[PDB]
């Protein structure tokens, strides 16, 4: 809940993460929005969504 | 592979409506390239030489 | 403004629909308030997204 | 608009709100189209079960018919669609290493990190440009649809109008509207000989 | 008005199938190009 | 001061239909409006 | 332009039975004048006023027969009964020349049993 820069495993950015219900495949990395743009994150420490 | 579905990822559609829709262009492809130079027949003095 | 506002005296309807015989209430407004549109508004808003 | 259409006949377009039982009102509106009056309190029932069938008949085609409301989506699609043109381009690198930006930046030095982006822009500026003459036009358009209107409440709701196919198939009595998200869709009543 | 058709991919490039391989990276224009002219053809004949 | 608001869009009048009700004006009364439309 | 091309062809021309097309209300003409870069229209209107509640009844009984009017309605102060134009009040006394027979009278809805002065019996007094 905050405008960051980040690094996801090399995947940098900036924006504000939230805490979502979506369920990721155990393998998928990062889901993008249409335009392909970054959707979301889960989160490598604890894979997370 | 099926032109039906040559259509489909150009609107992008698992359905398509009734009605036409167009995806591409025909043109023939080529063969048997040519070349047909002017008559040879003004050469240089080389049996001279 | 120029196609629905050409009024300036918003008006109302009567309970006594003794109209003549007509039942006009297929397009009179719905007091339970499906947000205060109509019935063949309704539809047309929700027939289309 | 229908609070008085009703109501006051016509009698709202003109100054105050004069009122009339939609009796006499129908009375008048045949009186323009070359009926005499009687044409309408001696049938009137006939005329009443015909108006009321009138209107179920139009519930299933918008309430089950898909299809008729095609041009309201037309525009819908487009504008979006174009939409989506803009945000799509933002990923053709124009003639660049890429068509992402802080990279380009945190990968050379200015001197071509300023031509690389040099490019990225001339083809955005000639991508936005594009989707705005794409924009005004269909903007443009929408308008020829709106001062028609405007000239179709003016007339066709507010009073007769005697124009064949203006306020629609036959000699026309009175014309009722109902709204839409961004349009407006009529309900035309008419005459038809049988 | 006469209906206009026309193949970007040949005006542009004309058979050098090294210069399509340029267009794919200057993006999409190459589309629209052809459906404002498609939205045209569809409407010129409604007109009729 | 400044002030914001809701838009009002006239004034919430009622008209007594009935089945025998009429209204005809008595006297009359001139306007005169402006259209102003452009051409060059 | 074309539109306002319309109007010095429609409204200043001539008259035009067409609403919010010569200016508001039931157009009477339309006096033109210049602008810079522009055209002006003037429209004279007819703009009601005066009101007054009425009663009405289309039609009226009288020997069984039902008469409708020809241009004009049908009102009733208390008592008495007269007709008179959608537009003016201007009354009249009804008359077998202002107004029109055709069926019997058990049928229109609404109606109210009057008399009718008619203009010929008298003649032959
Ligand atoms: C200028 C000249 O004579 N060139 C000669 C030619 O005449 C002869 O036919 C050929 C074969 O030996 O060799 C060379
Ligand atoms: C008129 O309406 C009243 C209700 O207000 C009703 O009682 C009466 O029967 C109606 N009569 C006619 C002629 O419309």
């Amino acid at each position: 809940n905050k405008c960051v820069n980040f690094n996801f495993n090399g995947l940098t950015g900036t924006g504000v993460l939230t805490e979502s219900n979506k369920k990721f495949l155990p393998f998928q990395q990062f889901g993008r929005d249409i335009a392909d743009t970054t959707d979301a994150v889960r989160d490598p420490q604890t894979l997370e969504i | 592979l099926d032109p039906l579905s040559e259509t489909k990822c150009t609107l992008k559609s698992f359905t398509v409506e009734k009605g036409i829709y167009q995806t591409s262009n025909f043109r023939v492809q080529p063969t048997e390239s040519i070349v047909r130079f002017p008559n040879i027949t003004n050469l240089c003095p080389f049996g001279e030489v | 403004q120029e196609v629905f506002a050409q009024v300036k005296q918003i008006y109302k309807t009567p309970p006594i629909k003794d109209f003549g015989g007509f039942n006009f209430s297929q397009i009179l407004p719905d007091p339970s308030k499906p947000s205060k549109r109509s019935f063949i508004e309704d539809l047309l808003f929700n027939k289309v997204t | 608009l229908l609070a008085g259409t009703i109501t006051s006949g016509w009698t709202f377009g003109a100054g105050a709100a004069l009122q009339i039982p939609f009796a006499m009102q129908m009375a008048y509106r045949f009186n323009g189209i070359g009926v005499t009056q009687n044409v309408l309190y001696e049938n009137q029932k006939l005329i009443a079960n015909q108006f009321n069938s009138a209107i179920g008949k139009i519930q299933d085609s918008l309430s089950s018919t898909p299809s008729a409301l095609g041009k309201l989506q037309d525009v819908v699609n487009q504008n979006a669609q174009a939409l989506n043109t803009l945000v799509k381009q933002l990923s053709s690198n124009f003639g660049a290493i890429s068509s992402v930006l802080n990279d380009i930046l945190s990968r050379l030095d200015p001197p071509e990190a300023e031509v690389q982006i040099d490019r990225l822009i001339t083809g955005r500026l000639q991508s936005l440009q594009t989707y705005v003459t794409q924009q005004l036009i269909r903007a443009a358009e929408i308008r020829a649809s709106a001062n028609l209107a405007a000239t179709k409440m003016s007339e066709c709701v507010l009073g007769q109008s005697k124009r064949v196919d203006f306020c629609g198939k036959g000699y026309h009595l009175m014309s009722f509207p109902q709204s839409a998200p961004h349009g407006v869709v009529f309900l035309h009543v008419t005459y038809v000989p049988a | 008005m006469t209906k206009t058709s026309v193949d970007c991919t040949m005006y542009i490039c004309g058979d050098s199938t090294e210069c399509s391989n340029l267009l794919l990276q200057y993006g999409s224009f190459c589309t629209q190009l052809n459906r404002a002219l498609t939205g045209i053809a569809v409407e010129q004949d409604k007109n009729t | 001061s400044i002030i914001a608001y809701t838009m009002s869009l006239g004034a919430e009048n009622s008209v007594a239909y009935s089945n025998n009700s009429i209204a005809i004006p008595t006297n009359f009364t001139i306007s005169v409006t402006t259209e102003i439309l452009p051409v060059s | 332009a074309n539109l306002a091309a319309t109007k010095m062809s429609e409204c200043v021309l001539g008259q035009s039975k067409r609403v919010d097309f010569c200016g508001k209300g039931y157009h009477l003409m339309s006096f033109p004048q210049s602008a810079p870069h522009g055209v002006v229209f003037l429209h004279v209107t007819y703009v009601p006023a005066q009101e007054k509640n009425f009663t009405t009844a289309p039609a009226i009984c009288h020997d069984g027969k039902a008469h409708f009017p020809r241009e004009g309605v049908f009102v009733s102060n208390g008592t008495h009964w007269f007709v008179t134009q959608r537009n003016f009040y201007e009354p009249q006394i009804i008359t077998t020349d202002n107004t029109f027979v055709s069926g019997n009278c058990d049928v229109v809805i609404g109606i109210v049993n009057n008399t009718v002065y008619d203009p010929l019996q008298p003649e032959l007094d």
